[PDB]
């Protein structure tokens, strides 16, 4: 059960608290796209990891329009 | 005539002189690419413009000024905050009631530069109640012109996932956004799946209510658009609902939606295949019934040729779809991918600069190597002849020790005598 979770996961190296307190196993399943959490794998086993369903590259040239000046009538 | 004079003018009692003034304060502000927004706005004359919507006895004067502070709000972020500061935006809000059409336009246009702004501004702005208003110009009869900048507000609307959309809004948002999906017009459909690209981009439970809504079967054969613009943010949007739950990738599979990707996978433009195998990733993120999915729809050989000759981009996410093939798969589907030569190219990504993807490959070859049993040897023959230990051999320094510890695990259980 535990170890099917965890094969949505890349386990990534060592704790890096930079990404929180350790979370469960079943805690796991909360986190949004690409995201990177610390986990607890067993007794004294926290390990950095990455979902494997990811988040996209940022756009640039692809549509965007935030803001549109009007230039004239037509 | 110069701006002093036009402030001046722009105060009179008179409506003509003042009609004429603020008519000359627009002509400034869309002479070119960069207004003299900061004088027009240092000039005094914000507060004036705001006071001349309040005009409902003359329309023209309304619409210009109007217009001349949508452009002031095109501007930067702090040229944006100079126009709601004068406390433009409730009256704006108010003019989507107006009668006149140029008038209620030139509101909708103003007030989408000031939810482009930011989350805050899209927050207040809705709070405001903004969007039924919106929403109610789209109709038949409404001017394809007219059509464009409402769903071009829409998705400003939808924009922003750090504080997503409030529920209210993407409930509202959702079912007009089944009606526009239909339109013909390139620009409208163009906004329309960007829209949706935001909504399902805010996480799983907004990706729920897209799925709900019955507009993805809709929505997957747009994959396949003849307007490249059309397909790239179908792309996204679709890309973004499976990396959602497997049930809710499922959704999209069942809308045949592996069969639209021979034509992106070997797209002249590499951004569509970055783009396509990312997608596929994410599905071979899957389930072994997911994973079975791409095998049986031909893809894996097109994934595994992208992995080889692609750019960086491309191969980047075709490594992660290797990888993730390799521990969702069964003991074949990993089989398949072996005599379907995928051990070479892998292992030419060892040498590439960006640590992650050598961890996902890394990843890949130890699950892999973990996998096949009788094949350990077999298949670590196959790692060694490409030249692939040779490249896993040197990842043994210290200056990724997460990499390190991997490429020293797989030389100590599969590379030792």
């Amino acid at each position: 059960v535990e170890s099917a979770v965890l094969r949505g996961f890349l386990i990534l190296g060592k704790e890096d608290r930079r990404y929180g307190p350790a979370l469960s196993i079943n805690e796991l399943s909360n986190l949004a796209k690409g995201e990177k959490a610390n986990v607890l794998i067993g007794q004294g086993d926290v390990v950095l990891v990455m979902k494997r369903k990811r988040d996209s590259s940022i756009l640039t040239d692809s549509q965007t329009a935030t803001k549109r000046i009007r230039m004239a009538i037509n | 005539t110069s701006l002093e004079a036009i402030v001046q003018n722009a105060s009179s009692d008179n409506q003509g002189i003042q009609l004429s003034a603020v008519q000359a304060a627009r002509k400034l502000l869309s002479s070119d690419r960069n207004p003299p927004i900061d004088d027009l706005i240092k000039s005094g004359i914000l507060p004036i413009l705001v006071h001349c919507l309040e005009r409902d006895d003359n329309p023209s004067l309304q619409f210009e000024a109007a217009w001349a502070l949508t452009n002031i709000a095109s501007g930067t972020s702090e040229q944006t905050q100079a126009v709601v500061q004068s406390n433009a935006v409730p009256l704006f809000l108010r003019l989507l009631h107006s009668p006149h059409q140029n008038v209620c336009e030139q509101a909708v246009w103003a007030l989408g530069n000031i939810i482009g702004d930011g989350p805050q501004c899209r927050d207040y702005v809705i709070s405001l109640g903004v969007v039924k208003p919106l929403l109610s110009f789209i109709s038949p009869s409404i001017p394809i012109t007219f059509l464009r900048n409402v769903t071009w507000v829409m998705v400003n609307l939808c924009r922003h996932k750090d504080p997503p959309p409030p529920m209210e809004t993407i409930q509202e948002i959702l079912p007009a956004l089944c009606v526009l999906i239909h339109h013909t017009d390139v620009n409208i459909l163009v906004d329309t799946v960007w829209a949706l690209s935001y909504l399902t981009d805010a996480g799983n439970e907004q990706i729920q209510m897209v799925i709900d809504s019955g507009i993805v079967p809709h929505l997957v054969p747009l994959l396949s658009h003849q307007e490249v613009k059309v397909q790239t943010a179908a792309l996204r949007a679709v890309g973004n609902i499976v990396t959602g739950t497997d049930e809710q990738t499922q959704v999209v599979l069942n809308c045949d939606a592996l069969s639209h990707f021979p034509a992106l996978l070997t797209h002249p433009k590499e951004k569509i295949n970055k783009e396509a195998v990312w997608f596929l990733s994410n599905i071979t993120a899957g389930n072994q019934q997911q994973v079975q999915a791409v095998i049986d729809a031909n893809l894996v050989p097109m994934i595994i040729h992208l992995l080889d000759k692609g750019d960086f981009g491309t191969q980047k996410e075709a490594a992660w779809a290797i990888s993730n093939l390799t521990i969702s798969g069964r003991k074949d589907q990993v089989a398949y991918l072996i005599q379907q030569n995928v051990i070479p190219p892998f292992c030419n990504l060892l040498t590439v600069k960006d640590a992650q993807v050598v961890q996902v490959v890394l990843d890949g070859l130890s699950n892999i190597l973990k996998m096949a049993e009788d094949e350990a040897e077999t298949i670590g023959n196959l790692i060694e002849e490409c030249g692939g230990l040779e490249k896993i051999e040197q990842l043994q320094n210290h200056e990724n020790e997460d990499i390190y510890k991997l490429a020293y695990e797989i030389i100590d259980q599969f590379f030792s005598s």
